[PDB]
């Protein structure tokens, strides 16, 4: 039983963690325990689409082929029950015998003859199966589907304007003659019809038929073959769309609704226009009361109201800058602030249509308007919509909405809640006082429960706050409840692919930024000691910032000597004893002789600024004049801030991840806490700080260990710790004399660098190059020769650092590749695919089936790929034909037949063609006289049931593998990421499994903490496990903790 | 050791039209010594930038990179027929001790004329 703070690391992969035992005084002491937990992250790695889009979209296309294939077996008994085929033309399976092949001349010429009834029969199943597009008004915003329904909107004006009657005859003639087929090919949507066009000839045939005299028109066929023609099952209905999203958690019985809507939009406006503040160069300031009211109703007035709008509005007086704006950037203030969407799109539509006085309010009541925002958010058709608002609004006006409109995007609060929210909110009160006023807003256990994916509506984010909830409840299990948890997460988590994307490229864009001004100072100062930290550039940077001008008295400063001890220091402006602020707004560069009168006061209360002394006048022009961002010259000269409330805001992190995380922690978790707050969120930047300050420098490292070690310092970083650490850079700054050389910046305890060092990576810092102490014997023996003065320095818990990674055991996955291969030509290692001219290359070619047999094609083709370099797009993009003996033009081609390697594969579309491998979701090992064998299992495998006998041997293709039979001693399975020994003749070898390559029988293994000297890129590849001496599996938790091998009794089926 | 700022001053000749690939080219020579330190002389494309205007970049004239830089600049000055350069030399001693209000014109006027086309 210990008393104990749990620090976490939270990043996209990566939680690390780390105990430290503290005083009842919560002054940190001793080191307990670290570790580091690695998982993959929650994303399509190189894209950043999510892993359920890939289930997702099969899933839908597993449910459009059946639903098309059920329909037509529907109409194939249809036609049964109506005579149409009178029995047995179908065969042993409901396919009808003797169906002619060309339905399209049928369907043209069926408006002109009684057709029969297997040609009348082709007729309809073609109608059926291709019934065409199906509108679902309003179509045109979305880049392709905008392409087909300008092919599919074309060719039905073409239907009605130039006569041609009906889909069938235009698309006869126009198509055949124009292009030479039919139906669209590769990606056209050139001769796609609507469906509406398809039934009008579908009614159109019944009539002439009954024209004609076709016994079967009967009312019961045209009935059905219609209605299967025309039904599709409702898309998500209101209810359903918000039973997706969780209830309101204001009002349980209403549900959250509708950004496109009065009282939506005005919550947005409202919040922005009370949290709106304006700094004027000095300070701080709020809207006041006739500010607010000139601003309130001009978004409703003008298309959008601009900041500069805004200013304009408010006679504001440039030296009156808006807060939450990047001022640097130019022509800022160009930007929205607030703009109502739906208001006014409702508001174009009526104006566009003849409804409503363009500029003349919108008259339409609130009320009205949130019931059109959630209709027309809720259903995704004309008639819904139309019933829902039938029942309230005028004729016209709906028609002219439905037209033009589209609406999506829900807020998180039931309108009930939002009508009472707004109405208290533009009294004023900003949002959280409202909120409580109206309805003013805990269950502890031992265990922190799942996370709640409702509130964390993000997958990077779920898992990497689940693995964190893992580790944590495994450091409990193991050391019962800590005293308190502090939270370091990563900037990374929770941003969009786009923003993290983005992120590393303005990172690298600094590196580059960063190396060139590093060159630049080493041109400046060829003499100088190694290599130029980051603050020497920033003592270059401000000198050239500052006019060459100390800021605090304007004397000259001597460049060259800049690096002259004590001759320049980087002040900062606001005191960092009060601020807990270093950015680089609050640094300037003074001389060593003037900075030593400023003592712990603000730039303001130093040059008095509160009776305008010309020393101040001097000093604000003097900042006014140097070539700072306007954030800087604004901190510079504060004036009138709330210490310990941006003190607090320096301190910790306030990102919709940690306010979370802190929140659900401390409610229900056991946590034995003083009582205030139990959680902490530090805030990276004073995290690094820390870091630096204690002798943790950033290190060289491939290893995920790294992320144990800032997981030390936030669990460090504790209210007394702060408080010593902001009396020290007090005392500091009034110049100490309490001595002065022996006065380190005050440590959680002695050489805690070093024992944190050699705690996390099992080697004294700055020997990289010595090997690890892998044992506890190695580690603690380094422990106590190193660090003999700590007596705490070792004990009981001690133990080298493992990382672990969490594993991966799904049995399920993609059962085989995408394209499938015709399988005729298996008996030869081979198989034939389809290849395009326009994807056609030299290597490609050079298989060609028919290269033997069509020479001059061959020859042709050949010569034509020679010409433009070997590119395939390029060579035949200009159309290719065939041609005779005698020199003539015969026929086109769009694409040949290639042969292409096969030794194994899936078989799939019954029977008629092989598919590749996927990927092996596990691995049999076997044992017989010290030799070891692996047999692969497929996900296809596991799906037919089939446990397979052999394993495999390095060459041999596939057939010829070693039979696995009762003489065989079976070990274990491997699956994807578990910690396997190989004991070799070489040496020995401990890491997560990876891959099995089937063409050799190797195995690839990651080093648990992927250091990079080890393999490549900590990746062992190709260890041969035939002839190794030992070849285990072993098990790990969430700690690193309980490593022992695991004997397996009986091998495992591959169904249940 | 001493530290030398060069001054140049970049006008427009009136003579004949301003080529816009010529302004690329001085845009590029102006850029190669820009960095984060002295970003604030960013060589735009358009005329108000290029035109009359004072840039003072810091050399260390222990260092051949400076007579490098100006003889570039003299070369573009000679081809360009339309624009001028002027450069001008002062020791960072006296252009620092110099009142930064138009400090590029005092130090042009208390440098040492180098080349002017």
């Amino acid at each position: 039983s210990i008393n104990y703070i749990l620090g976490l690391d939270i990043g996209i992969a990566s939680v690390g963690w780390a105990m430290v035992e503290i005083d009842e005084e919560e002054n940190p002491i001793r080191l307990i325990d670290l570790g580091v937990r690695v998982f993959e992250r929650a994303e399509v790695p190189k894209t950043g689409d999510s892993l359920a889009m890939a289930r997702r979209l099969a899933r839908s296309v597993r449910r459009l082929t059946r639903r098309r294939a059920h329909r037509l077996l529907r109409t194939r008994r249809l036609l049964k029950r109506e005579g149409v085929l009178q029995a047995a033309n179908f065969d042993e399976n409901g396919l009808i015998k003797s169906l002619p092949n060309t339905p399209w001349q049928l369907r043209a010429a069926a408006l002109d003859r009684k057709l029969t009834p297997l040609e009348w029969s082709a007729v309809l199943l073609h109608l059926i199966k291709h019934r065409g597009y199906l509108s679902q008004e309003g179509e045109t915003a979305d880049k392709e589907l905008g392409a087909l329904l300008k092919g599919v909107a074309g060719n039905a004006h073409a239907l009605q304007t130039g006569d041609f009657r009906t889909p069938a005859e235009l698309a006869l003639n126009k198509f055949e003659k124009e292009s030479g087929h039919i139906r669209n090919q590769r990606s056209d949507y050139s001769h796609t019809f609507s469906r509406k066009d398809l039934q009008a000839e579908l009614i159109l045939l019944f009539e002439k038929q009954k024209e004609f005299g076709n016994p079967h028109v009967s009312g019961g066929l045209k009935e059905g073959i219609e209605t299967l023609l025309m039904t599709q099952r409702p898309a998500l209905s209101g209810d359903a769309v918000q039973k997706m999203l969780g209830h309101c958690t204001f009002e349980p019985a209403e549900p959250k609704a509708a950004k496109n809507t009065y009282t939506a939009e005005r919550f947005i406006w409202l919040t922005k226009l009370n949290n709106l503040r304006i700094l004027e160069q000095g300070s701080e300031r709020p809207l006041t009361d006739t500010e607010r009211a000139t601003l309130m109703d001009e978004p409703y007035r003008k298309s959008k109201l601009t900041y500069a709008q805004a200013r304009k509005l408010l006679g504001l007086e440039d030296t009156a800058f808006f807060k939450g704006l990047r001022y640097g950037k130019d022509n800022a203030e160009a930007s929205t602030l607030m703009e109502m969407k739906a208001y006014h799109a409702i508001s174009r539509a009526l104006e566009k249509e003849g409804l409503k006085d363009k500029k003349s309010p919108l008259n339409l009541s609130p009320e009205l308007q949130d019931e059109i925002g959630t209709a027309f958010s809720l259903f995704k058709t004309d008639e819904d919509i139309t019933g829902r608002l039938k029942d309230r609004i005028q004729p016209e006006i709906l028609e002219a909405l439905l037209k033009h409109i589209s609406f999506d995007k829900f807020v998180q609060i039931s309108l009930k809640a939002l009508r009472r929210i707004v109405p208290l909110m533009e009294q004023g009160k900003r949002y959280d006082e409202a909120c409580a006023e109206i309805y003013g807003d805990t269950e502890e256990k031992i265990y922190l429960p799942p996370i709640p994916a409702d509130e964390i509506r993000n997958p990077v984010v779920l898992r990497a706050l689940s693995q964190a909830r893992k580790v944590i409840n495994g450091v409990v299990r193991r050391y019962g409840s800590p005293a308190r948890i502090h939270i370091e997460t990563a900037r990374e988590v929770g941003k969009s692919f786009k923003d993290r994307k983005e992120i590393e490229k303005r990172q690298e864009e600094n590196r580059k930024d960063r190396e060139k001004a590093a060159a630049k100072f080493r041109e400046y100062f060829p003499n100088f000691v190694g290599e130029p930290k980051s603050k020497d550039i920033l003592k270059l940077r401000l000198y050239e910032q500052q006019h060459g001008k100390c800021l605090y008295s304007g004397k000259e400063i001597n460049l060259g000597r800049l690096n002259e001890k004590g001759y320049v220091e980087i002040d900062h402006a606001l005191p960092f004893s009060r601020t807990w602020d270093d950015s680089f707004n609050n640094k300037v560069l003074v001389l060593g002789s003037e900075n030593q009168n400023k003592g712990n006061q603000t730039p303001y209360e130093y040059f008095n600024g509160k009776d305008n002394s010309r020393e101040w006048q001097e000093f604000k022009a003097r900042v006014e004049t140097s070539r700072f961002p306007r954030s800087k010259k604004q901190r510079i000269l504060l004036q009138k801030f709330d210490e310990d409330g941006f003190k607090e805001r320096n301190l910790n992190d306030t990102r919709y991840v940690n306010r979370f995380l802190c929140q659900f922690v401390a409610d229900r978790m056991r946590l034995t806490g003083k009582g205030k707050k139990r959680v902490f969120a530090s805030n990276g930047q004073i995290t690094n700080l820390l870091r630096g300050f204690w002798g943790l420098r950033k290190v060289r490292a491939e290893n995920d260990r790294h992320h144990a070690l800032d997981a030390v310092v936030v669990a460090c970083s504790t209210v007394a710790m702060q408080q010593k650490i902001t009396r020290f850079v007090r005392y500091k700054e009034m110049n100490a004399f309490v001595l002065h050389q022996k006065t380190h910046f005050p440590q959680p305890w002695e050489f805690f660098a070093q024992e944190v060092m050699i705690r996390v990576f099992g080697k004294p810092d700055g020997k990289p190059e010595f090997e690890e102490a892998d044992t506890l014997e190695k580690l603690r023996t380094l422990l106590a020769e190193k660090l003999s003065s700590r007596p705490e320095a070792v004990h009981e818990y001690v133990t080298p650092l493992f990382v672990s990674r969490a594993p991966n055991r799904k049995m399920s996955g993609q059962g085989h590749m995408e394209t499938v291969k015709s399988a005729k030509r298996l008996d030869e290692g081979v198989s034939v695919l389809r290849v395009p001219l326009t994807q056609l290359k030299l290597k490609d070619l050079e298989k060609m089936v028919n290269r033997e047999r069509e020479p001059k094609l061959y020859e042709a083709l050949k010569a034509r790929l020679e010409a433009h370099k070997d590119d395939p797009a390029k060579a035949f993009a200009e159309p290719f034909y065939k041609y005779d003996k005698a020199g003539n033009r015969t026929q086109q081609v769009k694409a040949v037949r290639v042969e292409q390697v096969q030794k194994t594969g899936v078989w799939v579309r019954n029977h008629n063609g092989i598919a590749d491998n996927a990927t092996m979701v596990r691995v049999d090992v076997f044992e017989k006289g010290d030799k070891y064998y692996l047999v692969p299992i497929y996900s296809w495998q596991v799906a037919k049931g089939i446990l397979p006998d052999r394993a495999v041997v390095q060459g041999k293709d596939e057939e010829d593998w070693q039979l696995i039979d009762d003489s065989f001693n079976f070990k274990f399975s491997l699956h994807p990421n578990d910690l396997v020994e190989v004991i070799t003749k070489k040496a020995r070898m401990f890491g997560y499994f990876a891959s099995c390559h089937r063409g050799t029988g190797n195995i690839n293994i990651r080093i648990h903490d992927l250091d990079h000297k080890i393999g490549k890129n900590g990746i062992l590849e190709g260890i041969g496990v035939k002839t190794a001496l030992s070849f285990q599996k072993y098990q790990i938790d969430e700690l690193g903790k309980e490593i022992r091998p695991c004997r397996l009794k009986k091998r495992p089926p591959v169904r249940s | 050791s001493m530290f030398k700022r060069a001054i140049i001053f970049t006008s427009f000749n009136g003579f004949e039209k301003v080529s816009r690939t010529e302004k690329r080219r001085l845009a590029k020579i102006i850029n190669a010594r820009v960095s984060i330190i002295d970003e604030y002389l960013r060589a735009k494309d358009t005329n108000a930038s290029l035109d009359g205007q004072y840039r003072a970049f810091l050399f260390n004239d222990e260092s051949p990179a400076m007579t490098e830089f100006l003889a570039k600049l003299k070369a573009f000055a000679e081809s360009c027929t339309g624009i001028s350069i002027d450069a001008w030399e002062i020791e960072e001693s006296e252009y620092v001790r110099l009142p930064v209000e138009r400090r590029d014109f005092l130090a042009a006027a208390n440098g040492k004329e180098i080349f002017k086309i």
